């Protein structure tokens, strides 16, 4: 109820996971996702990503591994509790399996 | 700075005394504190990486029957891009007091907004409600996760104060009470053997 | 005996001394050779002179005033960096705390066997004491000023864009009485102001 | 004396002295005449006095322990809350009130300068039932300390100042009706607690 969740990837993911349950429009007609291109570049997905933390009603942030890795320091700078970022990997984009910061903080791990 | 400035006395003694037990029941209770505290951290981390392994297993598998339906429907993605309403699924922002410290988790709060039937690209209708099945398994999971790992941000930040504040009271106070007890011990020394002698004296003399 | 202050030697000779110079023996272990506390020391003559300075260092009066205040300060904040960690305190008590390093680096230490240090004249000393409180005057005024903009400067920022100013600060002791006019150093010491206020304009 | 616990007169004085109490070791507050020292502070009467009690007072009995219970409790915990669950927090603002309320008696003013054993017993009773009701857990019985103070702030004041029945002028009777009152106002705040 509280808080929507966001999600920036590759139009597979966006379409996929907006049937899966998730997605809004604000009264302000302003999306709480992205769909990532080719054509895409690196501001205005920091640009997006910073809005989404300033946004109260974010919670919980999915994003693409690949688009983790364009805005990297935006994620390892940010250090809150409530912005949950989370990484996943797409269809043709192999399998994520290291460089999560979230086991980074835990470097006592394997 | 190294010894606590307070004159020689027996009640300096007593108090200083008292205070030494004091310090060290609240080490030992700061210590348990930190210790069930890095239980509960070992535990949640029993499995980050396998709830990850799942995530992607569960991820291909909406992946390969969005495939599916992509060979039967074709171009509904648009459609569904450009028609996004209200949400059918939100989040419940939620707490948990599991030690002295709050910490943060979330709930999957079906809110229950009507799907949206999309009967438009060859009516593929099986591979939609599947889609839908799986990419709802995969959001339960992806917010159980996210739970767990938001707990564990503030559960390893409540550890690492612990800790500096052990370390800090263990190397700190009580080599300043046990050296401030030595000096007190030895003035009350001298001041009883300074009488001892006077008293001496005055026998001798006495003697006379 | 034993170094302690509780004998009756001592006892006895402070209630009748007007002026106290303690020492210190953990300054004299670390090799700072004038070993002052500055903590318990005092002098009674604080008045009986203010007129001498009005008639020849006017300036000076304020200047010792300003230095003991943030000494006192690095001192109530030294127990509590002791026991809590830094990145816990603002920008003006980081700064604060490197004006007393500085103050503790050069102002303090005092090397008699040195030609360079084996006596100094009074001006050398005002010089020195103004440079320093001017340097503090400027990084105060320069953290609050932008303490309420967007792009608030930082003790790193200071550092790295004035840090050869800092060295020269340092450095600025290395001068002789003999073989230096006092107006050569009183010029350098000028020169080292004045370079100190474009740095703070340029930011 | 300067050393109160080392002196050879207080020394003798506590081998033959059948009852003795004590000021604990010199606060902050130099006026806290009316003081107690739990490490010293005893009688040797209780024995040939209880049968006596039993024919006036009952509620006692039990409430004088407590109250002892209480206060070493709060100062078990005292060194540990200045070096924290909200029980705790309970019993040490209990026994702050017991310190502020039923010691450091004035004396100098007529509402202090005498007090009738029925008084006491009835001012005690209503300040040892606060906490026989509120520690039952968290809640009232099996939210937080802060919550009860927020929401029983008047009921402290009224708590504190009890002690301003001057005797002379009222009566025991309308003091008893004003603590009972007192006491009611308290139960009504249990109930919507």
């Amino acid at each position: 109820r509280g808080k929507l969740i966001a999600v920036i990837g590759d139009e597979d993911t966006v379409t996929g996971f907006l049937l899966g349950g998730i997605g809004e429009l604000n009264k302000n007609r302003h999306p709480n996702f992205l769909v990532v291109e080719k054509d895409t570049t690196i501001n205005e997905i920091e640009d997006t990503f910073r809005q989404f933390l300033n946004r109260d009603d974010i919670g919980i942030i999915l994003i693409n591994q690949y688009i983790a890795e364009m805005v990297r320091h935006a994620l390892d700078a940010h250090q809150r509790s409530i912005p949950a970022v989370l990484e996943i990997p797409s269809k043709e984009h192999p399998y994520d399996a290291a460089k999560d910061s979230i086991l980074r903080r835990a470097k006592g791990m394997f | 700075k190294d010894r606590i400035e307070i004159f020689p006395s027996r009640m300096a003694q007593t108090i200083m005394k008292a205070r030494l037990k004091g310090a060290q029941t609240g080490r030992n209770l700061l210590k348990k504190k930190s210790d069930a505290l890095t239980l509960r951290f070992r535990q949640i981390l029993k499995k980050i990486i396998e709830t990850k392994m799942l995530m992607g297993e569960v991820m291909r598998e909406a992946a390969f029957s969005l495939a599916e339906a992509k060979f039967t429907a074709g171009d509904f993605s648009t459609t569904v891009i450009q028609n996004v309403n209200k949400a059918q699924v939100k989040i419940r922002a939620k707490k948990d007091n599991v030690a002295g410290v709050t910490l943060p988790v979330f709930e999957h709060y079906h809110e229950g907004t009507d799907s949206y039937e999309l009967t438009g690209l060859a009516r593929g209708g099986e591979q939609l409600a599947k889609l839908k099945r799986n990419y709802a398994k995969a959001v339960e999971l992806l917010v159980e996760l996210a739970s767990l790992q938001t707990s564990f941000v503030t559960l390893d930040e409540a550890i690492k104060i612990t800790n500096r504040r052990v370390n800090a009271i263990e190397h700190v106070i009580i080599p300043r009470i046990e050296r401030t007890l030595a000096y007190i011990i030895t003035e009350l020394d001298e001041r009883e053997r300074e009488e001892f002698y006077r008293l001496k004296k005055i026998q001798e003399k006495k003697k006379i | 005996p034993g170094g302690d202050f509780s004998d009756p030697v001592t006892s006895a000779t402070l209630g009748i001394v007007q002026v106290f110079w303690g020492l210190d023996k953990k300054l004299a272990q670390r090799k700072h050779f004038p070993s002052v506390n500055w903590l318990i020391s005092y002098s009674k003559y604080m008045r009986a002179l203010d007129e001498y300075y009005d008639k020849h260092f006017t300036e000076f009066v304020p200047l010792r005033t300003k230095a003991k205040e943030i000494l006192q300060e690095e001192e109530d904040l030294a127990e509590i960096v002791q026991l809590v960690g830094k990145a816990s305190l603002a920008e003006t008590d980081k700064i604060t705390l490197e004006v007393a390093k500085l103050i503790k680096d050069d102002f303090l230490q005092q090397n008699g066997y040195t030609p360079y240090d084996r006596f100094c004249p009074f001006y050398k000393t005002v010089g020195m004491l103004s440079n320093m409180i001017s340097f503090y005057d400027m990084a105060r005024r320069a953290v609050e000023t932008t303490a309420q903009s967007d792009n608030k400067i930082t003790w790193s920022i200071i550092r790295e864009h004035m840090g050869e100013i800092l060295y020269k600060l340092s450095s600025m002791k290395f001068k002789d009485p003999v073989k230096d006019g006092e107006a050569k150093i009183k010029a350098d010491y000028a020169q080292l102001l004045e370079d100190m206020q474009n740095a703070f304009r340029s930011l």
